[PDB]
């Protein structure tokens, strides 16, 4: 039975809460299972606001080293990324939402907070790290999630991240590859400083029996939306912007060759591909359609 | 004002007929005055047809005073009552249609117009060619 | 029978899959709570412009039972009406949902309680353990005709076009089609 996870054992939670394998090992939690609903609503919350970062709250539970996220919702706050802990404005709508939600079915407890990062990867800024450190300080099992809606679109797949911060004192172990994503230079500094102070979590996605069976029945009529998709005028103001970012990254490495952070043409080359790889992939689905619907004759 | 005292079904019927007559000569300045005095004694009645002929005559006081959108709510209500005979629910529904159309473009009016296309009884009405074309823009 | 069957039309409806999943999570979770199938009930919200109606998101509502009649605790709706107007300030109240068979008397009594709140309440119903090879999610509305000298409520059924949002579409494409160790050499194409 797939619905092993949509079950919620409440007494098991409060035994782990008391036991605490997180006060013993600093990097205990390493995995993160994201539900069907949780993914959709978080992606929907990020894009709905769009250009502006907005954060909400996640609900979930713990199991082994996996911090499972079951359900999510929004926090009507402002100044995400510009304020350290911007959720303080609506302390009312955190507890008041879970008090209402527990009457109707959502028994799940506070598991974390998520925010959107439109057009610049998934990572924790210096403002985000100060939020999460103090979140872990008091309100324990709390995981900071990030999603990039504008690139999720252009890249053509779920652009998402799940992170946890380390203590101010103890410093991380060695094993860390960490994959590269284009960071706009305006932000590269902020990232660059506080980037090594935290560690990510291995993301995995699950679903129920009904969800799985519904999505299969849903696909009978959803193939139509795939071949009238067109990721061009949808996210037009990411690709047109990335150019502005790309231009600056070259401008630096050009003068770097001259008189005068290690070969910033190798980054810019990867960015020029990254951004254009998308632009080309876009025109694949376009010609695919011109082939299909236009070329039948009468 | 008289020395003698009278019942509910006489006073509520008298102010009904007074207000109904001043409208028939086109004079809602007078018709509004007595139907206001009729409203005092309509809560007090247990008569199930006299209260009905008050709402038919109060819908018309809002009609002749050019409150067309609120008039549509009175007329529409009366066509849904079964106690009113079937041939009289046709007029009840049709007076709502006219006052729903001739009212100013309210958002309340858009929900009335929706109720008017949803109701198959309205298809029978002569201004369906207007309504069909009105509600659906 | 207590549904309409006539020359319908009226409004044109769209449907976001997020709504389907929020009900699906709500059914499985309340089913799991009691160890049996459950008729869960909740509220619908989204954009309303002119005739056309889009359902964007959905949440839950509190319900009780006076005898055999399902009572929507409205004091809960007005409380959640606060909190949903906060986060999605643009969005409007549209209708409600439930699970089970097709439309029936127990939902007509509930439809009356939603009719006190708004003048055009939509109604979705989902069959969880469906025998249909097609989708078991159909949308309806309130219609009223003369049933032999009796003005009375009915359900006129309507169709539903699916939602398109590019950001959302990927969410569907990710969980309905999972990369569970199915890409080694990047490839990209
Ligand atoms: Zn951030």
């Amino acid at each position: 039975s797939i619905d092993e996870i949509y079950k919620y054992d409440k007494k098991q939670q409060q035994e782990i809460l008391a036991a605490k394998p997180w006060t013993k090992d600093h990097h205990y939690f390493k995995y993160c299972k994201i539900s069907a609903l949780a993914l959709l609503k978080m992606v929907m919350h990020a894009r709905s606001g769009g250009n502006l970062e907005v954060m909400g709250l996640m609900l979930g539970k713990v199991d082994g080293e996996t911090m499972i996220i079951m359900d999510s919702f929004a926090l009507p706050v402002e100044g995400t990324e510009t304020r350290v802990n911007a959720q303080a404005a609506a302390y009312e709508y955190m507890a008041a939402y879970i008090e209402n939600a527990k009457q109707v079915g959502r028994l799940e407890n506070a598991i974390g907070w998520y925010h959107s990062h439109p057009g610049y990867g998934c990572w924790l800024s210096g403002i985000d790290v100060s939020t999460q450190m103090l979140n872990q300080q008091f309100q324990e099992p709390f995981v900071a999630v990030v999603i990039d809606p504008t690139r999720t679109i252009s890249a053509g797949k779920v652009n998402l991240g799940a992170f946890r911060t380390y203590p101010k004192g103890y410093k991380p172990p060695d094993e860390g590859p960490s994959e590269y994503q284009t960071i706009p230079l305006n932000k590269i500094e902020d990232f660059g400083v506080h980037c090594k102070q935290y560690y990510a979590l291995e993301v995995s996605y699950f679903k129920s029996s009904l969800d799985r069976k519904l999505l299969e029945l849903l696909w009978n009529k959803y193939w139509v939306n795939t071949l009238s998709s067109s990721s061009l005028l949808t996210n037009a103001d990411y690709t047109t912007g990335q150019v502005f970012d790309l231009s600056e990254k070259l401008e630096q490495s050009e003068a770097q060759l001259g008189r005068g952070s290690e070969d910033k043409l190798a980054k810019a080359t990867r960015d020029s591909c990254k951004t254009t790889i998308e632009a080309i992939h876009g025109l694949m689905s376009q010609v695919i359609k011109d082939k299909l619907f236009n070329q039948i004759n009468i | 004002t008289g020395q003698k005292q009278y019942n509910v079904d006489y006073k509520l019927e008298t102010y009904l007929k007074i207000a109904r007559l001043y409208l028939e000569d086109d004079d809602p300045v007078q018709a509004e005055a007595y139907i206001n005095r009729a409203s005092l004694l309509q809560n007090e009645s247990t008569n199930e047809q006299l209260q009905i002929h008050y709402k038919v005559c109060y819908a018309r006081v809002l009609d002749y005073r050019r409150k067309f959108i609120e008039a549509a709510q009175r007329y529409n209500e009366l066509s849904y009552k079964t106690i009113v005979h079937e041939s009289e629910r046709l007029e009840a529904l049709k007076h709502a249609l006219h006052c729903t159309i001739l009212a100013s473009a309210g958002q309340q009016r858009s929900r009335m117009l929706a109720t008017l296309f949803k109701d198959e009884r309205c298809q029978q009405l002569a201004a369906y060619g207007i309504l069909e074309k009105m509600y659906l823009d | 029978s207590v549904m309409a069957c006539g020359v319908t039309g009226s409004v044109s409806v769209a449907l976001h899959p997020l709504v389907i999943l929020n009900i699906s999570d709500h059914w499985i979770r309340m089913r799991s709570q009691e160890g049996r199938p459950v008729q869960v009930i909740g509220a619908l919200i989204g954009k309303q412009e002119g005739r056309n109606i889009e359902v964007m998101n959905s949440f839950e509502l509190l319900s009780h039972t006076v005898e055999e009649k399902i009572i929507i605790d409205k004091e809960y709706y007005y409380t959640k009406e606060e909190q949903f107007k906060q986060v999605f300030k643009e969005l409007e109240f549209l209708g409600w949902y439930t699970t089970g068979g097709p439309p029936d008397p127990s939902d007509i009594h509930v439809h009356k309680q939603v009719c006190e709140i708004i003048e055009s309440p939509l109604f979705l119903k989902l069959n969880p353990m469906t025998k249909h090879t097609d989708l078991p999610v159909s949308v309806f509305e309130s219609v009223i005709d003369i049933i032999n000298g009796e003005a009375t409520m009915l359900f006129a059924e309507l169709t539903y076009t699916l939602a398109t949002e590019e950001a959302e579409r990927i969410g569907v494409d990710h969980v309905a089609r999972m990369t569970a160790t199915g890409s080694g050499e990047n490839s990209t194409v």
